[PDB]
């Protein structure tokens, strides 16, 4: 989506695996604030939205 | 109130020490209160912050 009108998707009732974006070479950005990048796998949350 | 010298007492006891155990909760500017969800979300150059 345009960034006026970006996409707001609900990820929910799921397994998060984030090591297959952490470690992939696809990424410039990738940058976490409130959390580092290689703890998400040991986290739960009620509500992941991209 | 006959006795309030020595109720006086347990309170203020019970009072400063129920004050250091909330005052536990307290963030100081810290993300969290808790070392727990400090050490489970930070690694440690920016959790020892």
């Amino acid at each position: 989506a345009s960034v006026y009108a970006w996409n707001r998707k609900r990820i929910s009732n799921c397994v998060a695996d984030y090591s297959v974006l952490y470690n992939s070479a696809s990424f410039s950005t990738f940058k976490c604030y409130g959390v580092s990048p290689t703890k998400l796998n040991d986290l739960c949350f009620t509500n992941v939205y991209a | 109130s006959a006795l309030g010298k020595l109720q006086d007492v347990v309170n203020q006891n019970a009072q400063a020490l129920n004050t250091l155990v909330k005052q536990l909760s307290s963030n100081f500017g810290a993300i969290s209160s808790v070392l727990n969800d400090i050490l489970s979300r930070l690694d440690p150059p920016e959790a020892e912050v």
